[PDB]
RNA sequence: ACAGAG
DNA sequence: TCCAGCTCCACTTAA
DNA sequence: TTAAGTGGAGCTGGATGCTCTGT
């Protein structure tokens, strides 16, 4: 994972410091270490130790145990650095289902790590005075009411809790309190009757006190993974066939587990009533989606029942191997060629294959499709069998058959991902470095419209600021911005094959 | 306007230097080695003050000289940021005026930090000040070098080390300002 | 000339027909046949790109980005009050941080 | 070790090599320090609070 | 060689006065040899900064001059960058206190300024 | 014949030789009789001092050819060996500095 | 105290007649009064009989601490 | 070199070393296998090593 | 690679 | 030419 | 009935004195 490490070496870095990130690559490089090597293994004082430790445990990115005589030992986790990446498509998804108060709510949460419930809603009902204007005030009734929405539909759960001393332990205070989670009040707001005004920044106790609310991640990637599977069947066979698709799998959220190869079965009698009546469909209609989904050889459904009229299930784990598949197919095709493209579907499905079967069946002549076999297996993205007929295993005596396998090549294509990544930060961080002289003059002459906006501020400072030398030089600037506007964007969207790849790697993990 | 600068040093005193007391064999040498120079943080060694521990005078296998390690501080020229000082002219340039401490040479009055009714000559390397009373832009920086004073804004320290194997720029870099009421010729205030 | 390997166990059972000699290195960045599919445009692409920019000037300067602390400054000048840099600090819940941790 | 001492060059460390060896010449350590006269510590109360 | 202390103390220039005289005196009994440049380098650097402190007022002090100095000026609220420049150049009016003293319409008042005067010059 | 056996822990030297033995009891237990031909090939570098210099002058004014004699003569901080077959040696042994 | 032994050792005498001798080769004072010796090591052997060799030989245990012996006060022997 | 025809010089070889050891001579030890064989310095970077 | 010598 | 490690294979106990 | 830990048997990789003197 030196991908990983390398790149979570830059998420520390750009949204916590310097002095973090060290001890941050050191918890996820090494393992789970007491407090006191960690100021020697890396040299920082140990002051900076428990500035850098609060803050990591603050944003639940490092966990704490308690182990034999009594030592606290800190673990990083990996994979939850990496989904700081994807907090601009976790803002986007709750402006599209909530409203912009609860854009504001998971915004505050993602950028403080635990809050209470008492100051998110003062804090959200402060920023709305910005987007809002004449005499309306954001009051603590309608941010709430969009809060406890979230929390019926999981989007925000609650953190693990202090336990009660008082019922276990009382005595001696540990050296870490053993925090537990309670199943039954993840989603069991607090009632708060007290109400109020959002203050509109003039610049001229608490009934839920240690009830702290985090943003559930793993509640976004069933959201994201019904999405997924949603637009594929909107781009196969209908619209009218993926809202049976929307249909199923928003019904199946609150009953099934996130990790489930076959989801709770319903029945197509209310299928019927759950799917919105502007769609003009019968009862009869509706099962003859059924049967032709079913027909499909890509088992996106299945029928798996008898009882109850039309009996169906939507397939979650199968789902994910036929995105993942045009996950990995979409890269051969754009990469290598769309006549190599022909040969990665071709081995794929005739399982295992040799060269001149490969070139009859695809109608790729020798020469050009066996340039087309070995840039693959150089690329890994395709293996050989190597049966022998000897135990001597010798080259002259043996077959050589084609082979592409799914599980090791997107593990493969996953750790592409991590470091293409990582490559983009690199390059927007080196042209935002060396225009820090650029910069720091554009930055200077707007700070002298900046400072001095209102209060006496003449009309006789609007021609000395284009006046400076940097005319010439806004050429720059603006290819400065347009090299920043896409490696962001670009940085965004390659998280688009990672949540395709890792679910997959997810979900075929049995964690036994 | 100096500091003092505590450093660690092994020194190897040769054998024929046995005759005479090692605290003034030290002092001798480190003069050799450290005056004149432009040490990289922190500044231009002069001479040194005194030597405040002497460690054991240790005989290596393969040579009879008695190498000791010495403790000592050293005074070392290092004006700190806005100070006031007194020097004179070296010249008078385009690029600036070039102000002349004793022992010290590379100080650059730079065009932005002159007084500001006169920034530019006429084609001249002489640089002026216009006052409108009295001496309209020829009131003239002689290059004979009378005594200004001056206060230093700008320090700079650039690594002159080789870059590449083996088979000339100022080290020790001071830029100092005038504009402020009261700075400049002696004559002047 | 022979080699200690016999070349008829690789090939070139003819005689002829070796490859060449490279005579110059290949180019540390050999041109490609295909190009970077453009990016996706539209009103939800653009909005997470603007909202990711907005994370980064707000992350850096709440009081979680610990900065590293300044050190040897030369001289005291009366000045430092005018160039203290302030900022407020923020104090944990102790209830669910481990007691080793107190400053 | 002995026989990785032959081969880098550097003398061993039984025999002749177990001890080191001071020159017995006419030295004071710690000599007589010069007395600072601006910088002493009682003229120089700082001026913060 | 190592440095372990950048900034150790601040040294005014009649100590510089006094250690260059005193080296003087136990040097140019033994000249330069054409050994090595060391003789060189130092001789240039000795000889030459003594000059630019023989036209400074650091002349004719003393110890105690500089420990009353210090002692007058004690209760005067004043840094010691502040405190030094007023014993190395010997201000004599009152425009260039606002050079050597920051802020200084604004910490001393008129009266203050001109005490200020009249504790140098009558001292040095 | 590796590096290690055959080039590091043992090595080839110079200033060695090599010759039949042949007894003598005239001498003492620990003495033992070099041949000439050996002893003008064979040198130490002696360092010119105060005690030696009377001495090295007359071994640099034998020469190289007559036997107590010198081979080699090098300056003080200079890395190059004259050699002292030729030049005159009446010159070179006038200019012997310390070191 | 010192607990070591009192006797020079074979290897102590060895070493401190040969950087004796090395320095005595360069240009260094000598503490004996020589009578037309021109070896360095006859002389620092003439040094050693006389008790003048200003060497101090550091003995170092296995542990870390050191004893300083002189060269005058150990009981030289053959 | 190696033997009388190329003026050779002759082989400290291993059972001689053993010898050296013995008698504790550690500065001869070095005197012959690193000063009179093959002496020689390098540039080392005490970073990278 | 072979022969010698101690 | 002689000798320690490494790996393969039957052979009891134990459930 | 069989899972498993440990014996005995075969395979593999290592080693075997120091120099000069010549063709």
């Amino acid at each position: 994972t030196q991908a990983e490490i390398k790149l979570c070496s830059l998420l520390l870095q750009e949204h916590f410091g310097e002095i973090v990130e060290k001890i941050g690559v050191h918890l996820i490089r090494t393992g789970s270490q007491p407090l006191r090597v960690i100021a020697h293994d890396t040299g920082t004082s140990l002051d900076q130790v428990k500035k850098a430790l609060c803050v990591l445990v603050q944003h639940n990115l490092v966990s704490y145990q308690v182990h034999k005589r009594g030592v606290v030992e800190y673990e990083a986790q990996c994979s939850r650095v990496l989904r700081m990446l994807r907090y601009p498509r976790y803002i986007y998804t709750t402006k599209t289902l909530y409203s912009d108060t609860g854009e504001l709510i998971v915004e505050e949460l993602l950028l403080n790590g635990k809050l209470t419930m008492s100051a998110v809603v003062k804090k959200v009902a402060d920023r709305l005075t910005e987007t809002m204007e004449d005499g309306k005030t954001m009051d603590y009734a309608e941010v709430s009411n969009t809060f406890v929405r979230l929390a019926d539909t999981h989007f925000v759960q609650r953190c693990p809790s202090v336990p009660t001393t008082e019922n276990s332990d009382p005595g001696p205070p540990p050296p870490a309190p053993t925090l537990v989670i309670n199943e039954k009040d993840m989603y069991l707001v607090p009632k708060l009757s007290l109400i109020g005004k959002g203050k509109r920044r003039r610049s001229s106790p608490i009934p839920d006190d240690g009830i702290y609310w985090q943003a559930n991640l793993d509640r976004f990637h069933q959201h994201f993974r019904d999405q997924a599977i949603v637009s594929a069947v909107a781009n196969r066979m209908d619209q009218t066939s993926s809202e049976i698709v929307r249909t199923m799998l928003r019904m199946s959220e609150i009953t099934t587990s996130s990790s489930a190869p076959f989801t709770q079965p319903l029945s197509s009698n209310e299928i019927f009533r759950s799917l919105p009546v502007g769609y003009n469909i019968s009862k009869q209609v509706l099962d003859q989606y059924l049967t032709l989904l079913a027909d499909d050889p890509l088992e996106f459904v299945g029928k798996s029942g008898d009882s109850g009229g039309g009996m169906y299930v939507i397939n979650l784990h199968k789902a994910l191997a036929s995105l993942a598949t045009a996950t990995l197919e979409s890269v051969v095709q754009e990469r290598f060629g769309s006549r190599c493209a022909r040969i990665f579907r071709l081995v794929l499905q005739k399982k295992h294959i040799e060269q001149k079967q490969v070139e009859d069946f695809a109608m790729i002549p020798a020469k050009e499709a066996k340039d087309m076999l070995y840039k693959m297996l150089s690329e890994n993205f395709m293996s050989l069998q190597e049966i022998p007929k000897t135990p001597d295993h010798a080259p002259s005596r043996t077959f050589y058959l084609y082979t592409v396998n799914i599980l090791s090549a997107a593990r493969m294509l996953l750790h592409r991902c991590y470091k293409s990544i990582a490559n983009l930060i690199e390059r927007r961080q080196f042209e935002t470095k060396e225009n820090k002289r650029l910069l720091e003059k554009s930055q200077r002459v707007e700070a002298i419209i900046a400072s001095m906006q209102a209060t006496g501020a003449e009309e006789a400072q609007l021609q000395e600021i284009e006046e400076m030398i940097t005319a010439p030089e806004r050429q720059q600037l603006e290819t400065l911005k347009r090299n920043v506007n896409k490696l962001d964007a670009s940085e965004i969207q390659v998280d688009e094959t990672i949540f395709l790849l890792e679910s997959y790697i997810e979900c075929t993990m049995k964690r036994q | 306007m100096f500091v003092l600068v505590e450093m660690v040093d092994t020194v190897r005193i040769p054998p024929w230097q046995f005759e005479r007391k090692l605290n003034d064999s030290i002092a001798e040498e480190l003069n050799k080695k450290l005056a004149n120079k432009v040490v990289y943080n922190v500044g231009l060694c002069i001479c040194l003050f005194d030597i405040t521990k002497l460690e054991d005078a240790y005989v290596f296998p393969g040579d009879g000289a008695s190498h000791t390690k010495v403790h000592f501080r050293c005074v070392v020229f290092h004006p700190f940021l806005d100070e006031i000082l007194i020097g004179k002219i070296k010249g008078c340039s385009p690029e600036g005026v070039h102000v002349s401490l004793g022992f010290f040479d590379d100080i650059l009055i730079p065009p932005e930090s002159l007084q500001q009714p006169a920034k530019f000559d006429e084609a001249e390397q002489v640089w002026v000040w216009e006052y409108e009373t009295e001496e309209g832009a020829h009131d003239l920086y002689m290059d004979t070098g009378e005594e200004i004073r001056f206060r230093v804004v700008d320090e700079s320290f650039v690594d002159t080390s080789p870059t590449g194997p083996s088979s000339k720029e100022a080290p020790y870099t001071l830029v100092g300002s005038i504009s402020e009421p009261g700075l400049g010729l002696l004559s002047w205030w | 000339a022979a080699y200690t390997f016999n070349i008829e166990a690789v090939g070139f059972s003819k005689g002829e027909k070796l490859p060449d000699v490279v005579l110059k290195p290949p180019p540390l960045f050999p041109d490609t046949d295909y190009k970077p599919v453009p990016l996706k445009t539209g009103e939800g692409e653009e909005y997470m790109l603007a909202l990711k920019q907005e994370l980064r000037e707000t992350m850096k300067r709440m009081p979680y980005f610990i900065e590293t602390p300044e050190e040897r400054q030369d001289i005291e000048r009366y000045s430092k009050r005018y160039m203290k840099v302030y900022k407020e600090e923020w104090i944990p819940d102790w209830r669910r941080l481990p007691r080793e941790m107190m400053p | 070790g002995v026989s990785e001492c032959i081969i880098m060059g550097i003398p061993m460390n039984i025999g002749t090599g177990l001890f080191k060896l001071l020159h017995k010449a006419d030295r004071d350590p710690n000599p007589p320090k010069r007395p600072l006269i601006f910088d002493t510590n009682e003229f120089h109360i700082p001026l913060v609070t | 060689m190592e440095v372990k202390d950048a900034n150790s103390a601040l040294l005014s220039n009649y100590e510089v006065f006094q250690l260059l005289t005193d080296l003087k005196e136990q040097r140019k009994e033994s000249g330069k040899n054409k050994h090595s440049s060391g003789q060189q380098n130092l001789n240039t650097i000795t000889y030459e900064t003594l000059k630019y402190i023989s036209k400074t007022p650091c002349r004719h002090q003393s110890p105690e001059i500089v420990r009353e100095f210090l002692t007058a000026l004690k209760s005067h609220k004043l840094t010691k960058a502040e405190k030094l420049q007023l014993l190395n150049h010997r201000p004599v009016t009152a425009v260039e206190i606002q050079l050597m003293v920051e802020e200084s319409e604004e910490r001393l008042t008129e009266e203050q300024i001109e005490a200020l005067l009249h504790t140098v010059t009558s001292i040095l | 014949q590796g590096r290690f056996r055959g080039n590091l822990s043992g090595k080839r030297v110079d200033f060695s030789g090599r010759t039949v033995i042949s007894p003598d009891p005239n001498l003492r237990i620990d003495e033992v009789a070099v041949p000439v031909h050996v002893a003008k090939i064979l040198t130490f570098p002696e360092k010119v001092n105060k005690a030696n210099i009377n001495f090295l002058r007359k071994l640099v004014q034998n020469g190289p050819e007559v036997h107590p004699g010198a081979n080699f003569i090098q300056q003080r901080h200079t890395q190059m060996k004259r050699f002292l077959k030729y030049g005159n040696r009446e010159k070179m042994a006038q200019e012997l500095k310390y070191g | 105290k010192r607990i070591t032994t009192p006797y020079m050792t074979k290897y102590e005498r060895a070493r401190v007649l040969g950087t004796r001798a090395l320095q005595i080769a360069m240009c260094a004072p000598v503490m004996v009064e020589l009578e037309g010796e021109t070896d360095p090591l006859l002389i620092a052997m003439k040094e050693l009989k006389a008790r003048k060799i200003p060497i101090i030989i550091r003995r170092y245990l296995p542990d870390g601490s050191y004893e300083d012996w002189g060269v005058d006060e150990l009981i030289i022997t053959d | 070199t190696e033997g009388r025809s190329r003026d050779g010089g002759l082989r400290l070889g291993e059972m001689e070393r053993d010898c050296l050891i013995g008698y504790g001579a550690s500065m001869l030890l070095l005197e012959r296998l690193m000063i009179s064989s093959d002496a020689f310095e390098v540039d080392v970077c005490g970073q990278c090593g």
